[PDB]
């Protein structure tokens, strides 16, 4: 999802955007500051939580080889869902 | 103007030539703080320096004399010019 | 206003509480139309008549050797001494203690927090200030990346 | 940590206050002139100057000189200083004259209403050491902070 | 070698080039100072800058060593010397292919004879030294600039000259032809200090001191 | 100021010296000068053009990558102008023809547009605004050009009270087809001259000088309002002219007498070309009256400007019309013509 | 030491004429030695054992199309390695470059003692190991 | 010792002559040189942008550096007889686009950061 700028131009994933005061913007001009339609920030949220049974689970990403490289997570912190960060999925344990 | 404002008598904590004006400073201080309680009087020890007196005047003015080898009386002798030239 | 520089962004020199000298150097130029300090004053005083002799970061260093010979032995300390004669020179009038007791003003972790403008303007300063007078909850940032 | 700071609320331009009173971002030309309009045809204890907590001896020295050419010799300090007696004149009077590597060989240390744990933590540091290994003794005079 | 990763050893070679290194040094112990052959079997000759042209005249000449080859002109520049710059030679023998290294050292003011007389290869790695490193040699034929712009002031390969350089240029209409100005990169070179803060050789370590 | 403006870099190819250009028509002589200065020194450059972009290409190595940005526009739309002027800082005016054309009369790009890109800019908020105008500019003067400058410099002065109007007087250089005119006037035969050109007294200027100036006066605080003349440094008379450059180039000069209105219809059967014509009616006029002395009016000197003499760089352009046998003589050997200098 | 028409040329050796550095980058730039201190979450004392030769940064401004550190000095990159300073000082006199050294900051031989983590009357006893 | 081999010049005088015939070739070369090269500046300052440049040399007391330099005063001059060297190459000398470089305090304070 991207947004727009009350100068009317799309917000950069990063949130970068162009001050209405700005002289560089005019390179926007006759062209486009186009934006990645697909957020990271919004590309991740709403993929399924998992219910693994076990305290330590190895996240490939994926793929096998062609994953991130194996991390062991962690699942014992109740309040706190596990994820790994070479991928950003949500890990958590089964509702013990 | 030509005013003392302050003084700043550098010397040397070693050097023979500081220890004249090193012979000064044990004993004929107080009377002359007290003298001038307006005009501080600066000691800046730096090693391995030879003395240096530093007049600062009015509008700016800063004149410099010798002190190399000058014992604890002619030490005196020229920094009291000095006062005896306040104004 | 006059736009100096910061401390990282100065080429100078500082004394310690020993009064040892000890020279900073420039690694970040000052951002924007700020210039050094005291190239600030040496153009102010061309602008208004009384101008210095010193121009350049050498000359400017020459005067301080010349008013104070001590702070540019740079890391060098210089034996203090002649406490015989400042103890007697204190000893006057004997102006009396005031009643009041002795308060630190930094007395807890918070209060050492926000000392100068620098940990004024910062802000990940201003959360250890909410960590330390507050607890865990708020400060707790997700570590997740 | 403090690097942060540096990026927050930072003087980039010369500002000078506007038709209305309000500081505006200015060139150097302007602001130089007003300052230098307001200095030369004042003297005396008219013209001063006062030394933040952070200044370098540098810009200290570059006022100590311009003061000097307009007969100023009001450039206070925010440090203030029981100048009776010594006062400026010895720099035994005011400085650390052990010097700070010299309490890992006292005996005993006196703090007089002062907070070195949170003052001068490297300070501090150094007695912990000095207190651990030489089993050095301690005293202040002031309130029970740890 | 019954582990395959390293690699191996010609120490029949290696003694072989050693018989040889000193053999050179009682032939001209004028001119050598020590002679070393290193553990990958390269045996280098270090001989005085002022006999730079006997030295390369014997081994071309003398039928024990006959090398008669300028393979290559190199004078890698050190800062930490006094006259940093050493010269470094390097001759092949046909008849017995094998190689050798004969080098000096030399300041960035001291001349050096010439050694195209004894070697016309010499001639354009002369005019190439000069360029890059700025040691001039004496009585070279026709010693000038065959690397570096027409005008480049400013030996390149220095180590006190900058990567980047010190002049760029650019064309320009107002004048109707190139011309140069201060370099002022659009992205400076971010200098990599990757060197690992622990020691990696025990063998080249120098002694304490 | 703006917070991502503040001047930054040595003055190069890739600093920053905290100008937005806008100049308008770079695509000639005065503005392939203008924006070298402003790309040498560093500084965003707005270009917009009407003719092909391929003529505009000689434009395009005259400054770092991203700095001059070519932008399509049109003289009758206002929403042309309104789209290359909003991202400014400066907008100069260098826009007009020497000739007429079907599409745009003379007061239409020397007033018109000027009326148009002096409104916007002040709509649009721009901080200075530079307007080219000739030296002569005279409501009664003979030639429609000058006129159309006078009225022209009115509207854009009214309409832009901090505009810095810039007063050329006669500028010349590589394409100048001003010396070129002269020098393109053997191929006809002798030297056609009105009066044989003897009460006629120019000041010219070289490109540099002017150019130059211009940025010195978005430089210059003080600049606004303001309506520098930029002179030459020297006047000579109009035979002076014609006998120094011919001599420079060493071709034979032919002196032929004229009457005003024969020289006044050969501009009329010139004008007659479907192509770029030569000679035009109203070029006869300009050539014909003399340089007027403005002493109230700022000259060049007063932005930190030396101008050049015209012998020193005459040869800069006398060397491409000169022939094979004197092509590679030096300028010494011709000398400068007699000064008639105020 | 090699008598070859020697004359007694002992003035200071100036090659700055002759390596031609432009006159900002040969008078206005501090240079400045010393050794580098090791990185303190590293354990790697090795690499202070070198001394090494800077200079001092200049402007470091941001390009305008992308924002850069886009620089006008083009000693900016340049370090140089000497074994001992006096050889790193030696190279400033005939390049004739303001030079300034600092010291080596050799480590306090300090005493490890393991059995003082173990004591009846001294506070170095460890709480915790 | 401190006694160093000289290559030509043993000492001022000498290269004092070697400076001399620099001038001697210089000088008759500026004439034909903008004669051929196609230049368009005059002989005038032709032949004083030969001079400054003793002048921006005229401080080393060390013959060795004096006939260093020599030798490539003959390179630039030899570049120079049978065009090698093209227009632009010349013009470097010749300073002339770059921006004047700030002299006053005033300047410099106004342009930036540079020291
Ligand atoms: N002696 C002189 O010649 C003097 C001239 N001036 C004025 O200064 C300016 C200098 O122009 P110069 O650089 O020599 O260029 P030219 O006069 O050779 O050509 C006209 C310039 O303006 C543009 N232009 C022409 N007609 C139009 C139009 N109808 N709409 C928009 N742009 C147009 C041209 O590009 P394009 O054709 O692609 O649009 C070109 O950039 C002119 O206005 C000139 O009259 C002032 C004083 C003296
Ligand atoms: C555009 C054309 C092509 C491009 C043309 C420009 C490029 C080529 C320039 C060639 C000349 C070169 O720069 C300088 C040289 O040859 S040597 C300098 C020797 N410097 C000293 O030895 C120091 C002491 N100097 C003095 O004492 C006197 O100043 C001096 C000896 C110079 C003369 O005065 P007197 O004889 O003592
Ligand atoms: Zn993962």
């Amino acid at each position: 999802g991207v947004r727009t700028s009350p100068t009317g131009e799309k917000v950069t994933h990063t949130g970068q955007a162009y001050d209405d005061g700005d002289y560089r913007r005019v390179r926007f001009s006759d062209r486009q500051k186009e934006v990645n339609e697909n957020f990271a920030i919004d590309l991740i949220a709403e993929q399924p939580v998992s219910e693994v049974g076990s305290r330590v689970i190895s996240c490939d990403g994926g793929g096998g080889a062609l994953g991130h490289p194996r991390v062991y997570i962690n699942l014992d912190k109740e309040t706190k869902t596990g994820t790994c960060g070479y991928c950003g999925l949500q890990f958590r344990q089964p509702h013990h | 103007k030509l005013g003392l404002r302050e003084i700043r008598i550098h010397l040397c904590q070693r050097s023979p030539g500081s220890q004249g004006v090193r012979d000064f400073i044990e004993k004929r201080y107080v009377e002359l703080k007290k003298a001038n309680p307006d005009l501080p009087i600066l000691i800046r020890e730096c090693s391995d320096v030879q003395p240096k007196l530093w007049a600062r005047y009015a509008f700016g003015q800063e004149k410099n004399v010798s002190l190399n080898n000058f014992s604890a009386d002619q030490v005196t002798r020229t920094l009291e010019n000095v006062l005896s030239g306040k104004a | 206003i006059l736009p100096g520089a910061a401390y990282t962004e100065k080429s100078a020199t500082y004394v310690n509480t020993e009064g040892r000298a000890q020279q900073t150097k420039v690694a970040v130029t000052p951002p924007g139309l700020a210039r050094e300090d005291w190239k600030i004053i040496r153009a102010l005083s061309e602008i208004a008549g009384m101008t210095l002799p010193y121009d350049t970061l050498d000359q400017v260093r020459s005067r301080l050797e010349e008013v104070s010979p001590n702070l540019v032995r740079y890391d060098d300390v210089e034996g203090a001494n002649y406490f015989q004669q400042a103890n007697e020179l204190s000893k006057l009038v004997n102006q009396q203690l005031l009643a009041d007791p002795l308060v630190p003003p930094q007395l807890t972790i918070k209060d050492f927090y926000m000392t100068d403008s620098i940990s004024r303007a910062s802000q990940t300063m201003a959360k250890c200030v909410k960590a330390v007078t507050e607890g865990i909850q708020a400060v707790e940032e997700p570590s997740i990346c | 940590f403090a690097y942060d700071g540096l990026k927050r609320q930072r003087l980039t331009q010369p500002m000078i206050r506007n038709e209305k009173g309000l500081l505006t971002y200015t060139t150097w030309e302007d602001a130089l002139s007003r300052v230098a309009g307001m200095l030369q045809s004042f003297q005396g204890n008219d013209v001063a100057a006062i030394a933040g907590g952070l200044v370098d001896a540098e810009a200290l020295v570059a006022l100590k000189d311009l003061l000097n050419r307009v007969d100023s010799d009001s450039l206070c300090t925010e440090e203030v200083f029981p100048t009776a007696g010594a006062g400026t004149d010895l720099r035994s009077n005011y400085l650390l004259n052990t010097t700070i590597a010299g309490v890992e060989e006292a005996d005993v240390i006196l703090l007089v209403g002062t907070n070195p744990r949170f003052e001068a933590p490297l300070f501090n540091a150094r007695i912990r050491k000095s207190w651990l290994h030489n089993d050095l003794k301690v005293a202040l005079i002031g309130s029970p902070v740890d | 070698d019954t582990r395959p990763t390293i690699r191996p050893r010609n120490d029949v070679v290696h003694k072989q080039l050693s018989a040889f290194g000193q053999y050179v040094a009682e032939i001209l112990p004028k001119y050598v100072q020590q002679v070393q052959v290193s553990c990958f079997n390269e045996l280098e000759i270090f001989i005085h800058p002022d006999g730079v042209i006997p030295v390369l005249t014997f081994l071309r000449d003398h039928t024990n060593a006959q090398f008669k080859s300028l393979a290559d002109l190199t004078a890698v520049d050190v800062p930490t010397r006094q006259n940093r710059f050493e010269i470094v030679y390097n001759l092949l023998s046909l008849r017995f292919n094998s190689r050798i290294r004969v080098k000096t050292y030399t300041d960035e003011l001291t001349p050096i004879e010439s050694s195209v007389t004894v070697y016309k290869a010499a001639n354009w790695y002369e005019r190439e030294i000069w360029d890059m490193f700025g040691v001039f040699f004496a009585n070279h034929p026709d010693l000038r600039r065959i690397l570096t712009d027409y005008g480049f002031e400013g030996h390149p390969f220095r180590k006190d000259f900058p990567l980047s350089g010190y002049v760029e240029l650019r064309y320009d209409d107002e004048v109707k032809r190139v011309v140069a100005e201060p370099v002022e990169l659009a992205q400076e070179f971010r200098k990599f200090d990757l060197n690992s803060p622990w020691e990696a050789f025990p063998a080249y370590r120098q002694p304490p001191e | 100021l703006h917070h991502a403006l503040i001047p930054h870099g040595k003055g190069g190819r890739s600093s920053v010296s905290g100008i937005v250009a806008t100049v308008f028509g770079a695509t000639g002589f005065l503005g392939r000068y203008v924006v070298n200065h402003l790309g040498r020194m560093g500084s965003q450059v707005i270009v917009p053009y009407r003719c092909e972009p391929y003529d505009t290409m000689h434009l395009r190595p005259m400054g770092d990558l991203g700095q001059i940005i070519f932008m399509e526009w049109n003289g009758k739309d206002k929403d042309s102008i309104r789209k290359v002027v909003e991202h400014s800082n400066v907008v100069i005016n260098l826009v007009g023809r020497e000739w007429e054309t079907k599409n745009f009369d003379f007061e239409d790009v020397f007033v018109k547009i000027p009326h148009a890109i002096a409104q916007v800019s002040k709509e649009a908020g721009v901080e200075k605004l530079i307007h080219i105008s000739h030296l002569n500019a005279d409501i009664k003067s003979p030639s429609r050009y000058l006129r159309s400058k006078a009225v022209g410099e009115k509207e854009v002065r009214a309409a832009f009270p901090e505009a810095t109007i810039i007063k050329p007087s006669d500028i010349f250089g590589r394409e100048d087809r001003f010396l070129n005119y002269f020098a393109s006037m053997r191929w006809f035969g002798g030297v056609p001259l009105i009066s044989l050109g003897k009460e006629t007294v120019k000041q010219p200027v070289y490109i540099v000088d002017v150019s130059k100036g211009i940025i010195n006066a978005i430089k210059d605080p003080d600049a606004k309002g303001k309506t520098f003349a930029f002179v030459g440094p020297n006047r000579y008379l109009l035979f002076d002219l014609v006998q120094y450059i011919f001599a420079v180039a060493y071709r034979p000069f032919l002196p032929y007498p004229l009457p005003h209105f024969a020289y006044r219809w050969v501009g009329r059967l010139f004008e007659v070309s479907p192509f770029e014509p030569w000679t035009t009616r109203d070029k006869v006029e300009r050539v014909h009256m003399s340089d007027m002395t403005l002493p109230h009016l700022p000259g060049l000197e007063d932005l930190g400007i030396q101008a050049t003499p015209l012998e020193l760089k005459a040869i800069e352009v006398l060397r491409r019309h000169r022939t094979y046998r004197w092509l590679t003589s030096e300028m010494e050997d011709v000398k400068p013509a007699k000064t008639v200098n105020i | 030491t090699q008598d070859t028409q020697l004359i007694a040329v002992d003035e200071k050796l100036d090659i700055t004429t002759l390596t031609g550095v432009p006159e900002e980058h040969i008078k206005t730039r501090k240079v400045r030695i010393f050794v580098p201190a090791r990185n303190n979450m590293q354990s790697g004392v090795n690499n202070t054992k070198k001394w090494k030769m800077e200079f001092d940064t200049r402007e470091r401004w941001e390009n305008p199309l992308m924002g850069w550190s886009s620089t006008a000095d083009p000693l900016s990159n340049l370090v140089l390695t000497f074994s001992t300073k006096e050889d790193a000082v030696a190279f400033a006199e005939k390049n004739g470059w303001s030079f300034d050294v600092e010291e080596r900051k050799v480590p306090k031989p300090k005493s490890k003692s393991y059995g003082a983590n173990f004591s009846w009357n001294k506070r170095t006893r460890v709480s915790t190991k | 010792g401190t006694s160093v081999k000289p290559i030509f010049s043993r000492d001022m005088n000498e290269a004092k002559r070697r400076v001399r015939e620099l001038y001697r070739a210089w000088y008759r070369e500026v004439p034909n040189t903008v004669h051929l090269f196609q230049l368009d500046i005059s002989v005038k300052q032709g032949r004083d942008k030969v001079r400054e440049m003793f002048m921006k040399n005229a401080h080393v007391t060390d013959p060795r550096v004096v006939d260093l330099l020599v030798i490539k005063g003959k390179m630039e001059l030899e570049e120079t007889i049978n065009v090698w060297k093209q227009r632009t190459h010349i013009m470097r000398f010749f300073h002339e686009t770059e921006a004047p470089r700030p002299t006053d305090f005033l300047s410099k304070f106004y342009v930036g950061h540079d020291p």
